[PDB]
């Protein structure tokens, strides 16, 4: 839009119906403005630009990205998108839907292991692409009897040793 | 020292604009005619500049061009540019024409020679040349059985050329730069500043590798804005016939890329930063190798369409209703902030005569104004005469 | 650095008994060598890895009632009411793995 | 939350991007910045967990300890108390290909981009998952004889043996009686009733999700819109002059809106730190509290320490300690 | 030192060998120069004082 004296892009809708009407505009309490008016006569309301938050799954081992996007979506986005602005910038380069949408095959395929690289909610992705592993947790579940007497989980192997945590006591001086 | 830097740099990619020399028509015993692409009619905008790739083919197995169906070893051939500030057309509507002062660079002496030359370019009137008779494109030419014998090349063959199709006028400088023949792949590159035009070379400095330097600034400070490629065409006898390497022009833009550099200094490799997420990430870290993760890359914003503007729509109601006054008895309508369609109160009528003073019929319904006027009044067509400005 | 002095006034001298801090199983020894900047600990830990699902009670008795379970790890399986407990199995009639409690319900075996 | 500068500054306008270039070191050094603070954030979080299950559950079954009414029950997946303190702390987030398509038929960590929220590493189910084989723990576990190659023991002798050891009442007083059992429920009953308002550790919860989504909402409200000289969310944005000085506007305000989003990194940096420090601490009080009894005081709070639960609250942990009373 | 358009403190050593030898200088990721060229020819890679 470019409204009378103010600038602005935003996704106008007929929504109700919060405002002064006389004047025209209304804020939210900031310089912005949540949004209707101006048109003759109706409500529409603005809203901020749609971005789409992108990301990158690199996996530097094989050298296989996979760019990730933000929680939307997999129904509106297309390959190569041509509605939108920046990749960034130059150039670009459909599966989800359990974080958001991914340039990245394949659907579930679990549960492994789980590592890294290990990307949000739960697409635990390994490689070799090869995304959404759901890979937990799983204890060795004792189970529960009912009578005077109750099971119990001893093992056998002693299996020792570990290296273990640095604590970093100073600074350089 | 591997770094992210920022500078005039080609694309990821990018194929760039290719352009091919021909051998040109001939009989067993004598060339005849020119034959090239359509190269000098498709004038270029400069922008920042450009880097060529040439050479590339050479020493593989490729067509003649000219016949198809016949094939040569490919021998490297270096690229021919016009460059300038003023472009427009020749006398009989062909596009292509450099007025004023024009940088050319020609190579020259069977590819053992640039010369760079900045003088205005005068058509020549003789048929098929510029502002003769019969022009379809200049050129330029060299005829190997007699310029490019051993030990005897011609230096001046396609400055002679060149010289038939434009009389050379008040040329303030004329530099040539010697090249050594071989056929190895190599890369040019040509930017301005304030400073001058500057040639870049991968000859000089990085032959086996390809990086390019400065080996030349021009005293241009008209600010080029325009290029071509003129095309050259080989006049060889059917027999002696070969394939020229394609060259390839890649536009020039500020990027910032990873650049690594080896121990001996020269740049083998870098990555293209805003070629996409991967390559952002990978550059993040000042480095060429990027540990194995998720990385944010940014959006990705929606495109502007359907700009709504608000401001409303002029009011022309009291002239519909009742009788247009004498000529000196005129009505005036004013106008300050509204709408106004006016081709919708043209539509109304029918429209014998529309001549504008200081502006055009186009026009007048296109911009805003901070003031219309409008008078009306009854007016016979036939005083049409008695009614101008 | 109070926190190392915390690990190593505990998990290098004594045991110690604790989880992680001192990390990840049953710790058994820790050892401290100089890190640029820290400390840095090798704790040793046991780690189980073969389970092995037995039953217990919680103890035993007789006509009369004084029971045993537990010194101090549980139980008192079965076949025939043998003690090796945490981590392997299984022990011989006990004698000294026994406190002897109060009865508690479940009578005679003894839950 | 990571911010995805070179598009937050600027808004994505060509010149301010250019201007954003001759600062592509900070630009660099913040999202680098970020990007380390949630891997350390991630690997809090995975080592926690790591050093939440490990060993060995009951399982999950309808019926814990008889007769003590645990409202800690998955009821079938994010157990009903766990249920109360997500429903009454007010998150207006997040979005899961759900949200930003329900805000779009319209908090905005995906509209401006800008900043941008990263899912937490792990599924609600999940992390439910962790503290579900930890209750089916808390009874075989909380016995001891050693951490962790251990059992399955009803809850309530669980319960006697904790109540056994350290409100040192011998057996004679739980045979004779029990009921007990309802004064254990009735303490529950009354740890379900009181969430709101004035029972801090509750509004501790919210001064949490306040504060994260104060510093990330609010503070990045504050960043931009506005901040500088002129600063209509471009300096002189297309419909003001110049264009001479355009740069000198606009140079102020990437100068100024970077540096207080350096702040902002800088804020990360602290309260992740300070956040890894406190789930040390979690750590520590689940390997002792909630395992084992654990024989200390406050800690674990206030009283001869009985029974530990716990559930995952908003960016924490939450521990519903049962402790002796003795009045 | 005090070179072409450049000032500066060094300590100039015979170093070897990286640069790019055709225009001269050799910088190190930063403003600073590690410090070679300008001599007639070889490598006097310079220091911080
Ligand atoms: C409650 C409300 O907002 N109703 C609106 C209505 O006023 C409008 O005429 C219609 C057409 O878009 O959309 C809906
Ligand atoms: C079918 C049956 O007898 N179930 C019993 C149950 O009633 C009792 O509550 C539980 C505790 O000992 O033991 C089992
Ligand atoms: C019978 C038994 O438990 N054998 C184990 C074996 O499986 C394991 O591979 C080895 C390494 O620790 O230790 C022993
Ligand atoms: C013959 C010709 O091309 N003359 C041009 C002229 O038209 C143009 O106005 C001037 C300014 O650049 O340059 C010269
Ligand atoms: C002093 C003089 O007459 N100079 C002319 C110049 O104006 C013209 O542009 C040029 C091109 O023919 O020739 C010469
Ligand atoms: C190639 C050769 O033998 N001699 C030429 C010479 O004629 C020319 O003057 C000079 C400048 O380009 O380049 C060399
Ligand atoms: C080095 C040399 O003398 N000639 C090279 C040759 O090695 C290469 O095969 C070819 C380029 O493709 O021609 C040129
Ligand atoms: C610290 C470092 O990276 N040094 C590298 C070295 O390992 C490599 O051998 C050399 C050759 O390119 O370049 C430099
Ligand atoms: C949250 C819940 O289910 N609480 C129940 C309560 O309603 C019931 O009165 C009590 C008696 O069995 O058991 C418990
Ligand atoms: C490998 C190297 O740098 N050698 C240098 C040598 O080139 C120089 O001539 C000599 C005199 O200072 O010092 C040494």
């Amino acid at each position: 839009y470019s409204l009378y004296g103010v600038s602005g892009r935003g996704v106008f809708q007929n929504c109700t119906a919060v405002g002064v009407r006389q004047q025209r505009f209304v804020y939210d309490a900031y310089q912005n403005l949540v949004g209707y008016y101006s048109d003759d006569g109706n409500y529409y309301c603005l809203r901020a630009c749609v971005s789409v938050p992108v990301s990158v799954i690199y996996d530097k081992e094989t050298k296989t990205h996979a760019t990730l996007f933000g929680s939307v979506a997999c129904e509106h986005i297309s390959s190569t998108m041509s509605q939108y602005s920046r990749s960034t910038r130059s150039m670009l380069k459909p599966v989800g839907c359990v974080l958001g949408l991914v340039n990245s095959s394949l659907f579930v395929e679990d549960c492994k292991l789980p590592l890294g690289q290990s990307l949000c909610a739960l697409p635990d992705t390994p490689s070799t692409m090869r995304l959404a592993s759901i890979a937990f947790n799983h204890p060795i579940q004792v189970d529960q009897l009912n009578s005077s007497y109750f099971k119990l989980s001893i093992p056998t192997n002693f299996s020792f040793g570990v290296t273990q945590e640095y604590i970093q006591t100073t600074i350089q001086k | 020292i591997t770094i992210t830097y920022q500078g005039l740099f080609p694309y990821q990619g990018d194929h760039g604009d290719m352009y091919v020399y021909s051998a040109g028509h001939a009989t067993g015993t004598t060339p005849q005619k020119l034959f090239v692409a359509n190269y000098s009619q498709d004038v270029k905008q400069f922008a920042n500049g450009f880097v060529v790739r040439i050479g590339a083919a050479a020493n593989s197995t490729g067509t003649v061009i000219i016949s198809p169906s016949t094939s040569a070893t490919i021998r490297k051939i270096y690229p021919a540019f016009m460059l300038g500030s003023s472009v427009g057309n020749f006398s009989d509507g062909k596009m292509g024409r450099f007025f004023n002062h024009t940088l050319v660079l020609l190579p020259d002496g069977c590819g053992t020679l640039l010369r760079a030359f900045y003088c205005i370019l005068e058509p020549r009137s003789g048929n098929h040349c510029p502002a003769g008779n019969s022009y379809t494109s200049f050129a330029t030419y060299h005829t190997p059985a007699t310029d490019c014998s051993d030990g005897n090349y011609n230096r001046n063959a396609s400055l002679n050329s060149f010289k038939e199709y434009f009389n050379l006028r008040n040329c303030t400088f004329m530099y040539t730069y010697n090249i050594t023949e071989d056929e190895i792949l190599e890369w040019f590159g040509i930017t301005q500043t304030a400073q001058g035009v500057h040639l870049f070379s991968s000859r000089y400095v990085d032959l086996y590798g390809g990086n390019m330097f400065q080996f030349a600034t021009l005293p241009v400070y008209d600010t080029i804005k325009y290029y071509s490629i003129i095309p050259h065409s080989i006049r060889s006898i059917q027999s002696d016939r070969k394939a020229w390497a394609a060259f390839y022009v890649y536009k020039l833009q500020p990027l910032t890329f990873l650049l690594d550099f080896s121990v001996d200094g020269y740049i083998r490799r870098a990555i293209d930063c805003g070629f996409n997420d991967l390559s952002q990430l990978h550059c993040s870290y000042e480095s060429f190798d990027v540990e194995s993760g998720v990385y944010s890359v940014s959006s990705f914003e929606a495109k502007p369409s359907g700009s709504v503007v608000e401001q409303v729509e002029c009011d022309f109601s009291p002239l519909l209703s009742g009788t247009p006054p004498q000529v000196y008895n005129f009505k005036r309508l004013v106008f300050t902030n509204c709408n106004y369609n006016l081709t919708k109160l043209l539509s109304l009528f029918s429209v014998n005569d529309f001549t504008c003073s200081q502006i055009s019929p186009a026009a007048i319904a296109s911009n805003c104004y901070s003031s219309l006027i409008l008078d009306y009044f009854s007016y016979p067509l036939s005083m049409k005469s008695d009614l101008s400005v | 650095a109070q926190l190392a002095k915390d690990k190593v006034n505990e998990c290098v001298k004594a045991q110690s008994k604790r989880s992680g801090f001192c990390g990840q199983g049953t710790h058994i020894v820790s050892f401290v060598v100089n890190a640029p900047n820290g400390l840095y600990f090798m704790h040793v830990g046991y780690y189980p890895s073969n389970h092995i699902e037995v039953v217990s009670a919680y103890g035993l008795c007789d006509a009369a009632n004084p029971t045993n379970c537990i010194a101090p790890v549980n139980g008192y399986f079965i076949k025939t009411n043998n003690t090796r407990i945490v981590d392997e199995w299984s022990y011989t009639g006990s004698s000294f793995y026994a406190p002897e409690p109060i009865t508690s319900l479940n009578t005679k075996y003894v839950a | 939350v990571t911010v995805d500068c070179k598009q937050y500054v600027c808004n994505g306008f060509q010149k301010c991007e250019q201007l954003l270039r001759e600062y592509g070191q900070f630009c660099s050094k913040i999202n680098q910045a970020l990007h380390g603070a949630n891997l350390r954030q991630d690997d809090s979080v995975r080592n926690l967990f790591a050093s939440v299950k490990s060993s060995q559950s009951s399982p999950i079954i309808p019926g814990f300890g008889g007769d003590f009414n645990l409202t800690l029950l998955e009821p079938v997946a994010r157990s009903a108390i766990e249920d109360l303190l997500f429903d009454k702390v007010t998150i207006a987030d997040p979005g899961y290909m759900q949200g930003y398509d329900d805000c779009m038929q319209q908090i905005c960590a995906q509209y401006v981009a800008g900043y941008k929220v990263l899912p937490p590493l792990m599924d609600v189910n999940m992390e439910a998952a962790y503290t579900s084989s930890l209750l089916g723990s808390i009874a075989g576990v909380g016995w001891t004889a050693g951490l962790s190659s251990f059992a399955a023991i009803p809850f309530a002798q669980s319960i006697f043996y904790r109540l056994n050891g350290v409100g040192i009442t011998q057996q004679v007083l739980s045979e004779n009686q029990k009921l007990i059992a309802n004064k254990f429920n009735q303490a529950l009953g009354a740890m379900q009733t009181g969430f709101t308002t004035t029972n801090e550790a509750f509004q501790k919860v919210q001064d949490a999700v306040n504060n994260n989504a104060q510093a990330l909402s609010k503070l990045a409200s504050e960043l931009s819109n506005t901040f500088g000289a002129i600063s209509a969310s471009i300096g002189d944005i297309i419909q003001r002059l110049d264009v001479l000085e355009q740069d000198a506007q606009i140079d102020r305000l990437i100068n100024g809106r970077l540096t207080t989003l350096n702040a902002f990194v800088a804020q990360q940096l602290v309260r992740s730190e300070s956040a890894a420090l406190s789930a040390q601490l979690a750590k520590d009080k689940v390997n002792e509290c909630v395992k084992a009894q654990s024989k200390r005081s406050g800690f674990c709070g206030q009283g001869t320490h009985i029974v530990s639960f716990v559930v995952n609250a908003p960016n924490g942990l939450y521990f519903m300690h049962v402790g002796y009373y003795p009045s």
